RNA sequence: AGGACCGAACCGACUAAUGUUGAAAAAUUAGCGGAUGACUUGUGGCUGGGGGUGAAAGGCCAAUCAAACCGGGAGAUAGCU
RNA sequence: ACACAGGUGGUCAGGUAGAGAAUACCAAGGCGCUUGAGAGAACUCGGGUGAAGGAACUAGGCAAAAUGGUGCCGUAACUUC
RNA sequence: AAUUCCUUGUCGGGUAAGUUCCGACCUGCACGAAUGGCGUAAUGAUGGCCAGGCUGUCUCCACCCGAGACUCAGUGAAAU
RNA sequence: CGAUGUCGGCUCAUCACAUCCUGGGGCUGAAGUAGGUCCCAAGGGUAUGGCUGUUCGCCAUUUAAAGUGGUACGCGAGCUGGGUUUAGAACGUCGUGAGACAGUUCGGUCCCUAUCUGCCGUGGGCGCUGGAGAACUGAGGGGGGCUGCUCCUAGUACGAGAGGACCGGAGUGGACGCAUCACUGGUGUUCGGGUUGUCAUGCCAAUGGCACUGCCCGGUAGCUAAAUGCGGAAGAGAUAAGUGCUGAAAGCAUCUAAGCACGAAACUUGCCCCGAGAUGAGUUCUCCCUGACCCUUUAAGGGUCCUGAAGGAACGUUGAAGACGACGACGUUGAUAGGCCGGGUGUGUAAGCGCAGCGAUGCGUUGAGCUAACCGGUACUAAUGAACCGUGAGGCUUAACCU
């Protein structure tokens, strides 16, 4: 049910018998121990949150130490909703990391995709282009029409041509696991997982490819 | 277009509710020198951690 | 690759251009090649032949231009356009001597008829 | 990085041979027949990039039909078997991406190493 | 966005970008000072340090180097003194940089930018 | 030799682009033609409005031209806004 | 109308390369053009390069692109020769 | 036909597709001999049609280099 | 009529259902086969060229299908100016002529920096009655839905054959869409290399400037498609057309009147993203603050002295984060940048020196030299001043528990 906490690191050939030219990310799970468990008498919660990795310490607020007086302490990098269906998980720091799981072929992901700003024409829902020179001048990637005249008197809600682009959650579901793994807690998927490299990222199984 | 009705200060006064200016957080003052600059800039001398460097 | 293009005969059937003038099996295809069926328009053609200019048959690239592709690092890219003419009534080679090397969309064995009349790798 | 130079280099075949590039060559690669594999000639001439750590680039143009066919080649690949060196010369500038249709008459290779 | 490029087109014409710093660090064998812009203080920075290491040694062919990176006679013959050598001290960091407020007239940033060892 | 070619000066204006509250009350930029001739250019002189002048477009005659401008007739007249 | 991207007639013509008042690079000589500095998004303008295809574009190849020199080879329809 | 209404006339050619084009045919509404007829080498910043060449004109858009836009400081319009 | 720019194209679509494809049914003169025909059904999808200004049409070749109509015959303060009505010109025609022609043909200026409404992003206030630091609930909203073919079932059912399914299962495409630079490529004027003319560093050598980036070749990172991975789901619930049970009124019969059952790409979920300004300002978690005085009309304060925490703010080095705000890390408790060192990566055999060669040039020294954006490490340099802000244990009512 539960995901991992992994982290990006960027792309590389995955390689079989055959060899194969396939991309991957050798995700970096350092240990995810149990924060708190979230119950059905504590609101109608059934999630766990947790701890992943290290962090600086001398740069931590003192309530953000004072749940660690209520926990353990592993300086987590964020306190991350994983729900669950009744008790297999437990208060206790599990400390848990993919050798868990190893039948998982559909797992949710959730990078961020990369970073570039915010983009405009062409760029947002890909319009084609008008004409350069043999029919048409000072419209390439000039949007054209936003509307008719009097019916619908307005230029409506929907249609967008300049919003923002990345920067907030976008999840891939399927992805095959060839290698779970205890060493280093590394584990290679089918490829092509959003980010920007380095980016933190869950590893929950799904219902859906 | 154009105005077709001229604003009111309810509209002048509006866009310029966020009109900003310098904050200081207080001015820097050094621990070598007392003078108060502000922090990571000259004092008018080069004036920094126990020196006068560029001496001016 | 491309509706247009100007195709080489590979067989001994006719000579030089041959146009494409239809991508099969739908449309919007920025993408013509490989061992896909397409509709062919002869207006070149060896004039000692049975046919001249301006017929329609219909063909198989058997040497694409960006070529065939199986991911492991190999990449195999003719830099032919040769192509195998087939009848429109049945298809199946109308050559009987076939030049230059073939893909391995034909060799994935949609036609079992064109390995045997085409020499090379 | 810290993830890979030390999990990497097990994808790597590091114990083929090495040239500058411009050689005959006789690479003999994995054709397998979904029965039994053997060993299939790509006679050529290397062209060849330097390797990138975990990617590198051989490839050959066949001159097949006196119009080549073309194959890189990486030698990481577990189905590449081996690559023989054979003769071995060399165009004075190292990167051959336009001196492989120069042509006519045109196959000259040479070494110096100075 | 710059995003893992260190490749930047200043305020200068491409060519101007490649001929600027002959009048930049042709003051830095003048007088080891500048008062210029403080972020092209940083931009000159890494120009000036790789100079500073190839000017370790003289040989023939650093000092033909230095006729590939500048060709004014008359400095390189200051070159490969003091200058260079003095600053094997220490690993990088052949200048302090230090930060200062803005130009007198409309607005443009201040620097110091000096050599680190002079005499200081 | 030639109402000859190519092509600068020079002279002209066929295309496009940019301009279009312009740098510009028709330009600028990239092209284009002419370039010893029915060529072109300076200087001064000389043709006046129901007229001149015009290789003719009703074209031009001080950003204007289907009969210029200024003053007078004049406060034209306006069953019209 | 401007310390205005415009207009203005006459005289002088270095050096190197080049047929040359072309053109490139330099002189003598004279200039850097009366807002400046940053970030370096959309989009625009002005340039430069593009896998594969090659007029499918479009009313139209609009435009760009290629073509380009010297000597020499060699040149069809047709002709007022 | 810069003329033909009926009319994408009819046939032939070129195109796979040729309401355009090119050659015939004559169904000449409403051509025709100095307000000239019919031809013509040569010529054209000429109209129409085609071919080779070349290509971002297009397929199907990408990357790069400058000048803006954008941010800061000084000065500071406009129509309406 | 004190100016509501015509048509077509382009661009962008959006909406309706009288549905073209895909989905479900009924009747059939529906064996199957492909259909005929009608009912239901808007989830999603729904062609490229030749010719023509033609939208339209015709033709050609595709397609699962190339749906119809509306939206100022949608859209020119978004593009074009081809059709089309200016002045030029010409033809045929009419007219005495000037001239004319809802006949014809060639040439012939598309402006406007957006105040206001509306949209698309992104911030800033102020608040939820002690001050802060976090995690979610889900009120609601928005995104998403395509389909051929092949193989299997099965050459089975069906059919005398020819031919040829149903239901279901699996595989592989096409179009569309999401993600990603690892592969494969493209670009790559911070890089490497070659090179013509000329000018230069006093000159030789060797270097440098200019000549569109001088020209040209190669190419790392990054960005990127033509590359590469992934995606439209199963499954529930409630229904449509329609199919039913059980069954009276109306001893029969009757899916309906009572009562019970199913049933479609429609519908409600499921999936994915925003989401407590959800002023209905929720909940859950954590943390910090528990001094005097005076002057009062006094559950509302006013004023004075002492304090001010957690945390925040600013400041600085900066970021795979960025128009700007914003968001992120680090600041000597240090890898946050730059530098520095090593490595890689990319170019490809330096210069100088020797030797040979008359030279051109070659060869050796030396596959050398150089080298970003990359990788590993390293405090050399830059992260200096604390300042500042934020307060001091929670208004009332009522109830419950404690007394």
């Amino acid at each position: 049910m539960i995901g991992l906490v992994g982290k990006k690191v960027g792309m590389t050939r995955i390689f079989t018998e055959d060899g194969v030219s396939i991309p991957v990310t050798v995700i970096e799970v350092e240990a995810n121990r149990v924060t708190q468990v979230k119950d059905l008498a504590n609101d109608g919660y059934r999630a766990i949150q947790v701890t992943t990795g290290a962090k600086k310490a001398n740069r931590v607020t003192k309530p953000e130490a004072g749940h660690f007086a209520k926990a353990g302490v592993e300086a987590g990098r964020g306190l991350w909703e994983f729900r669950l269906a009744e008790g297999e998980e437990f208060t206790v720091g599990q400390s848990i990391s993919v050798e868990l799981f190893a039948d998982v072929k559909k797992v949710d992901v959730t990078g961020t995709s990369k970073g570039k700003g915010f983009a405009g024409t062409v760029k947002r829902w890909n319009f084609r282009t008008q004409d350069a020179t043999h029919g048409n001048s000072l419209s390439h990637r000039v949007p054209g029409s936003i509307g008719q005249n009097q019916t619908p008197g307005k230029v409506f809600k929907g249609k967008k041509m300049a919003g923002q682009m990345g920067n907030e959650r976008v999840t891939v579901q399927s992805l095959d696991v060839v290698r779970v793994d205890a060493e280093r807690n590394l584990l290679l998927v089918k490829g092509a997982v959003p980010g920007a490299t380095g980016s933190d990222l869950i590893v929950k199984p799904a219902v859906k490819a | 277009a154009v105005q077709q009705n001229k604003p009111t200060r309810s509209k002048r006064g509006m866009r310029r509710s966020h009109d900003a200016l310098t904050a200081v957080t207080s001015l820097s003052v050094d621990k070598t020198s007392g003078e108060k600059h502000l922090r990571h800039h000259i004092t008018a001398d080069g004036y920094y951690r126990g020196r006068k460097v560029i001496a001016k | 690759i491309q509706e247009q293009t100007m195709l080489n005969v590979a067989d001994n059937s006719g000579a030089r251009r041959v146009m494409c003038i239809k991508v099969l099996g739908g449309s919007h295809r920025r993408y013509a090649g490989v061992g896909d069926i397409i509709k062919i328009t002869i207006k070149e053609a060896i004039p000692r032949g049975k046919v001249k200019k301006g017929d329609v048959l219909k063909a198989v690239v058997v040497r694409t231009k960006k070529g065939v592709r199986r991911p492991d690092g190999s990449v195999i890219r003719f830099d032919g356009n040769a192509c195998v003419l087939l009848n429109n009534n049945s298809e199946q080679p109308i050559g009987t001597r076939i030049f230059g090397p073939v893909t391995r969309e034909l060799r994935s064995e949609k036609f079992m008829k064109i390995i045997s009349l085409a020499p090379e790798v | 990085s810290n993830i890979i130079k030390q999990l990497e280099q097990e994808q790597m075949k590091q114990d083929v041979p090495s040239f500058r590039p411009g050689d005959t060559v006789e690479v003999k690669v994995w054709v397998v027949e979904g029965s039994k594999k053997r060993l299939q000639a790509f006679e050529g001439v290397v062209i060849a990039i330097r390797n990138r750590g975990l990617h590198s680039a051989f490839t050959v143009r066949k001159i097949s039909n006196g119009e080549g066919v073309e194959r890189v080649f990486q030698t990481h690949s577990p189905v590449v078997d081996s690559i023989s060196v054979k003769r071995r010369g060399a165009v004075r500038k190292a990167k051959l991406y336009y001196l492989r249709e120069r042509t006519g008459k045109a196959a000259r290779i040479k070494e110096r190493l100075n | 966005m710059r995003h893992r490029k260190s490749g930047r087109q200043l305020n200068r014409n491409s060519s101007h970008r490649q001929a600027m710093f002959r009048n930049m660090a042709g003051s830095l064998v003048r007088h080891e000072i500048i008062k210029t812009t403080l972020p092209k203080a940083k931009e000159l920075r890494r120009v000036v340090e790789p100079l500073i290491t190839l000017a370790k040694t003289d040989s023939v062919a650093n000092r033909r180097l230095a006729f590939a990176r500048t060709r004014d006679n008359e400095i390189v013959a200051k070159l490969f003194n003091e200058l260079g050598p003095r600053f094997a001290s220490r690993a990088g960091g052949y200048t302090r940089i230090l930060k200062c407020g803005f130009r007198a007239g409309d607005n443009a940033p201040m620097a110091y930018i000096e050599l680190v060892d002079r005499s200081e």
